[PDB]
């Protein structure tokens, strides 16, 4: 296993099979693979100067149009992740960890639900738009501070949950409009539409060279354990290097501070845009730093990043 | 002659004819109802790996000498398990005796066997369960909703002296534990109570299991019914919530069944060679879409698509991480007052699995334990499922056929319960254009006020507009009335129409027996056909579409004339001319023109055909190339002369 | 205990009792009490029907010592098991061995309880149609599917018997005045005016027409909806007044738990 491992980390290609072999099944989207990719590992949360924990997590969230491959990572994430609890979205206080009564003293119990059955893994929401007020509320309530409360018949109790929101929406109408913004489009408020590190926008029309491709793809799926799907190395060492890319954790430097200040300048002057951005990109450094194994992170890593916020 | 009271089963005679049936059984079922030994080399297999079980198909129905047994063993399975149970074990150890073998004796007498029979022939529930059909043998096809966790029931008990400590193991007999009152040891002869302990002893497991029960035939006005069912030792945890289960066992008296054996998974030759002679023909295509409904009308594309969402298709799936079924989820929409309905009844008429409208995951706190609750979709995990008034329906419930549209399961997030599930089967939906009933001067998104997103992952779309006029609802009302001719329909016979109860039976047979692959071979017309609407949903509805095309017509490999169908299906369900004329103009002048610029004249239409459509791309209409080829008879430039030679005009 | 068969009566009809009472239709107001133990035909709707189930009526036991088996007979909704042996030959003995149960030698009944209602029409004046106990027991119990109007003939203890499901001179009388359809068009709801084309129709409406059955799974409706459109009761009230069961205008049941 160590063998395996240290003949893993010390190549040079190991990151691009891994942005093509987290989701060997989906045909193109590299960018939504590498944020499914950097979104299993976080970075850099610990404790504050002062005292208080802060988010450490990456929120990623999927838009676009209607029948897609974009569900597809949604069942394979929970396919292969082990801490990693699915809801539907549209059928769910349950999503932020509800409360139950037991007779013995007709006293609260608190389960976890969507919201907290998963500790340092993937929590994901299929069909985010379709859900309620509360429940977003909840989810709101939980992701300001990494934490969630319950109040129930005079106690109020908070904890620790640490969790990454694999969001599946989709528009009002359905068909994505470049017309105009984010916020006209998702139909969700400013506040449950922050603290997401990134987005990912998918349209669709009709390019014959690729789309041939894609349709010789599914038709050479749909047979018995093709060849075509295969990834260039299997999941077997892929759990243990996730494990030891986790247990890692690495630091910036001072060239990626001042590399990075101008980077928020520059994603500024696209302008909403504030602290929650680039503390997402901050979590994607180290994240990116622990998925190619580096520990001090030069800003040539940080500038694919950059990159990648420009993509979006 | 020894015989039991109340029972008509003789020991000895039955152990005698029970060891000639099992030491002499050559597929004789085959015969009269290759290989050798059908009974030796299974029981000869299963004695290395430990497995004590032994699965008898009730083959005692067709033998010569067994007769007698398959008739004393409905009545008394008691008696006959606990003697079949002896006769075994010595049939085993007389195989030890012939052969040279190592210890295996040391193992095997202290050991036991069963016996679990389940070949049975069906029967109406618990509604044809009277009391005379008590301690009998039945079987129950259905599905099961609850799973109680298994409860131990204690076989044997440990009772010790807690002054002197000496240990005494008792056992059942009838549901009565006795408990020693006094020591009797040397060591503790003095009068003393004893004590139970139990974290010590064996316990048989105990289960009740709810099940939801569905025949293969329902009486009128009967609901569906929940039956307690219970399972005990060796067959705990292996029959929960959410599978179609064949089971059998007794049934016993508030009553119950107590399980004998599970099943988890799941014709005669003339009427095989019936189906055979019948599936050569080339008419069997629309033959079958006639046969279907002979009481309405047409209605080709929609019949044709009822007929293969019934063939269903080819459901593949991985090792461990993926699953894919042939499926279709159909909607229709148009002008209404016409057959729909009928269809929603026929189908619901036709599959053994269904409801005329999701399920819901519960807490049971008796047993404290996350049970299912359910019917509509939930409990047609097989068959289709039928909902009429689809734009009346809701938009909260339109979120959980969001989810079974391709996905095939149900995300429960709520107070108790975080559970995905399976839920496969394929609905039928009919709907109305709004109050529109369908307009000209509006497209087809928007008259129907469905949303594009859930609409785009439906499989099939069906236009059943009317757009009434001559020539048509003429012959619609002269059908409705030609049964209105004569007071009964005995003269129904004499036409192209398969009876239902072959049709069944061949879709029976095709549904279990072709598993068809889909080469790459038709991997060129796909790819087109695709383009033709993008200039990956309608992409997996035409695969699953072709792979029932291939499901039809006895077909293991797919063919490239059926996906052209399948696309003209497609292309049909959702719907004389100047450049007709120069078209046939232009194709008059270049068939004059390769017709006279060869020296042999005498060539004919097929050899035409291949030599004129080779050098470009695809295929062009061959009848208008027949209606010009008239056009040049009444024209007198070319002469038919018969079909194997076409000459022009000297 | 040899009863290889089950004995049940029917009343005779009222056609039997003019030529040389008995047999009367009986509503469940019309019970009064003291008509408790009388043969009684009554009729009404079935709402709530039961699943068969095996009722005992004689309890078989067993014994090893012995061998004499003993049969004790019930008659409550309960009973206590017998474990004192009662046999012939454990009276002159200091012994008194165990003694066991048989579910095969004891006989047993296809029991059924049912909920008559009383009829519509037959309810008197703003009171509300009640209902009633109907025990079945035998082959009566898959005579009853709901949702229908039966004549029940039973003892009342109701331990029912026989059941079944749905004037000349008065039809004949009725047909030779001539006209017989313009007659019956003008003669129901007299006091309107006019519009003998409308409630014609509702003559029509009521008479309803003919059930359809193709005999291959598909079953159209044998029957009339007509709209009554119009600028600013009676003959609604006059068609449910001569009609019968007409009508002005699912659940889970937990504590028998099954689908009311």
């Amino acid at each position: 296993e160590i063998n395996e491992l240290k003949e893993m980390v010390k190549d040079e290609h190991i990151y691009d099979k891994l942005v093509r072999s987290i989701a060997p099944a989906v045909f193109g989207h590299e960018a939504v693979k590498k944020g499914i990719l950097l979104q299993m590992l976080g970075g850099v949360h610990k404790s504050t100067v002062e005292g208080i924990k802060l988010r450490g997590d990456i929120n990623i969230c999927v838009v676009g149009d209607p029948s897609t491959s974009k569900s597809q990572f949604l069942k394979y994430v929970v396919g292969f992740a082990p801490r990693s609890v699915y809801t539907s979205g549209k059928a769910s206080a349950g999503l932020t960890a509800a409360v139950v009564r037991d007779e013995e003293g007709g006293d609260y119990t608190i389960e976890a639900g969507a919201l907290m059955l998963a500790d340092n893994g993937i929590c994901c929401i299929d069909e985010f738009d379709k859900m309620d007020i509360s429940d977003q509320v909840a989810i709101h309530e939980a992701m300001e501070q990494q934490t969630i409360s319950i109040a129930k018949a005079g106690i109020h109790a908070t904890l620790n949950a640490r969790t990454s929101i694999l969001a599946a929406a989709n528009p009002v109408g359905g068909r994505y409009n470049r017309k105009l913004s984010l916020r006209g489009n998702l139909n969700m408020t400013a506040p449950i539409m922050s603290r997401f590190d990134l987005f990912f926008v998918i349209l669709d029309d009709c390019n014959e060279k690729i789309d041939t491709e894609l349709a010789s793809h599914i038709v050479d799926l749909h047979m018995k354990r093709d060849e075509a799907i295969e990834p260039p190395f299997s999941a077997e060492q892929l759990r243990r290097y996730i494990k030891y890319a986790r247990t890692f954790k690495p630091i910036l430097t001072k060239e990626a501070r001042s590399y990075l200040v101008e980077k928020y300048k520059e994603l500024r002057k696209d302008d909403r845009i504030t602290v929650r951005q680039l503390e997402s990109m901050i979590r994607l450094s180290e994240a990116i730093a622990r998925a190619n194994c580096v520990d001090e992170i030069t800003p040539s890593f940080i500038a694919e990043a950059y990159d990648l916020l420009r993509q979006s | 002659l020894r015989i039991i009271w109340g029972t008509n089963v003789s020991i000895q005679e039955c152990t005698t004819n029970f060891r000639n049936f099992l030491m002499s059984f050559k597929y004789k079922f085959r015969k009269i109802l290759d290989e050798e030994l059908y009974y030796i080399k299974q029981l000869n297999e299963m004695r290395e790996l430990g497995t004590s079980n032994l699965n008898l198909d009730a083959n005692l129905l067709a033998y010569k000498q067994t007769e007698d047994l398959y008739h004393q063993l409905l009545n008394y399975p008691q008696e006959v398990i606990s003697i079949m149970d002896q006769t075994i074990k010595d049939c085993m150890v007389s195989l030890i005796v012939d052969n040279n073998l190592d210890y295996d004796l040391d193992e095997i007498e202290t050991k036991f066997y069963k016996v679990r029979p389940y070949n049975v022939g069906s029967c109406k529930g618990m509604r044809e369960l009277n009391p005379n059909d008590i301690d009998k043998l039945i079987n129950l096809k259905g599905l099961v909703l609850r799973s109680t966790p298994v409860i131990p029931d204690m076989k044997v008990a440990f009772f010790k002296c807690n002054v002197c400590d000496h240990t005494m193991a008792v056992e059942i007999d009838r549901g009565v534990i006795q408990e020693p009152a006094r020591c009797e040891r040397i060591d503790c002869n003095e009068p003393n109570s004893m004590s139970l302990i139990h974290n010590r002893c064996s316990f048989a497991d105990k289960q009740v299991i709810k099940l939801q029960e569905t025949p293969d035939f329902v009486p009128d006005g009967q609901t569906p019914h929940s039956i307690s069912l219970c399972v005990y030792d060796e067959l705990v945890d292996s029959c929960r919530a959410g599978d179609r289960i064949e089971v059998t066992g007794t049934f016993r008296s508030k009553t119950y069944v107590d399980v004998v054996h599970v099943k988890k998974v799941s014709i005669t030759d003339q009427d095989l060679a019936k189906i055979r002679e019948v599936a050569a023909r080339e008419d069997l295509y629309s033959l079958l879409a006639r046969s279907i409904a002979p009481s309405i009308y047409e209605l080709e594309d929609v019949k044709k698509g009822i007929l293969l969402q019934l063939f269903g298709g080819t459901n593949k799936t991985f090792t461990k991480g993926g699953r894919y079924r042939g499926d279709i989820n159909i909607l229709l929409c148009g002008d209404p007052s016409t057959s729909k309905s009928q269809i929603l009844q026929y189908v619901h008429k036709i599959t053994p699995r269904g409801v005329y409208t999701t399920a819901y995951i519960t807490r049971d706190v008796d047993t404290k334990q996350l049970v299912l609750e359910s019917g509509a979709l939930v409990l047609s995990d097989g068959g289709v499922c039928c909902i009429d008034e689809f734009d009346k329906m809701s938009d909260s419930t339109r979120s959980v056929l969001h989810e079974v549209m391709e996905q095939q399961t149900i995300s429960i997030a709520k107070a108790g319960i975080i559970t995905t599930l399976n839920a496969r089967s394929s609905i039928l939906a009919s709907a109305n254009p709004i109050g529109s009933r369908y307009n000209p001067n509006l497209p087809v998104t928007e008259n129907i006020d469905l949303p594009p997103p859930l609409l785009s992952r439906f499989d099939l779309v069906y236009l059943v507009l009317d757009k009434v006029d001559e020539k048509n609802d003429r012959e619609l009302a002269k059908h409705l009335t030609n049964l209105y001719l004569e007071d009964k329909p005995e003269h129904i016979s004499q036409d192209d129409v398969l009876p239902v109860e072959f049709l069944t039976m061949y879709i029976s047979y095709a549904k279990e027996h072709i598993h068809p692959i889909i080469t790459e071979a038709a991997k060129t017309e796909l790819v087109r056909a695709y383009v033709g609407m993008r200039k990956t949903r309608q992409l997996e509805s035409m695969i699953r579409l072709a792979e029932a095309h291939a499901k039809m017509k006895l077909k293991n490999v797919v063919e490239l004339e059926d996906v052209q169908e399948a696309v003209r299906l497609i292309r049909s369900a959702i719907k004389k001319s100047v450049i007709q004329r120069k078209l046939q103009e232009d194709l008059s002048r270049e068939i004059m023109n390769v017709l006279k610029d060869q020296a042999s004249d005498s060539m004919s239409f097929n050899e035409l055909i291949k030599q004129i459509n080779e050098h470009s791309q695809d295929r062009v209409e061959s009848s208008d190339i027949q209606e010009a080829l008239s056009r040049l008879q009444q024209e007198d430039k070319v002469i038919v002369l018969g079909e194997g030679v076409r000459r022009s005009v000297r | 205990l040899t009863r290889r068969y089950f004995l049940y009566f029917k009343p005779l009809s009222q056609n039997c009792a003019r030529r040389y009472i008995s047999s009367k239709p009986l509503s469940v107001r019309q019970i009064k009490g003291d008509f408790l133990g009388q043969l009684i035909t009554v009729r009404g709707i079935i709402t709530r029907v039961s699943d068969v189930k095996p009722a005992v009526e004689v309890i078989a036991y067993t014994c090893d010592q012995c061998g004499y088996e003993v049969f004790q007979e019930v008659n409550s909704r309960t009973f206590t098991p017998l474990s004192e042996c009662t046999s012939e030959e454990c009276s002159q003995n200091q012994t008194k061995g165990q003694l066991f149960m048989s579910t095969r030698a004891s006989k047993f009944s296809a029991f059924q309880e049912c909920k008559i209602q009383e009829l519509s029409q037959q309810v008197p004046v703003g009171h509300i149609p009640r209902s009633l106990n109907i025990h079945v027991n035998g082959t009566l119990v898959r005579s009853l599917s709901p949702g229908d109007i039966v004549d029940v003939t039973g003892i009342f203890l109701l331990e029912a018997q026989f059941v079944r499901q749905h004037v000349e001179e008065r039809v004949m009388e009725l047909i030779t005045s001539g006209d017989v359809y313009n007659r019956l068009a003008k003669s129901i709801a007299p006091e309107i005016y006019g519009n003998l084309d409308v409630k014609k129709a509702l003559l029509l409406l009521l008479v309803g027409g003919v059930d359809k059955r193709v005999g291959d799974g598909m079953k159209i409706r044998g029957d009339i909806n007509v709209c009554l459109m119009g600028d600013p009761s009676q003959l609604l009230k006059a068609i449910c007044k001569i009609s019968p069961r007409g009508v002005y205008t699912v659940m889970k049941d937990p504590v028998t738990d099954e689908m009311i």
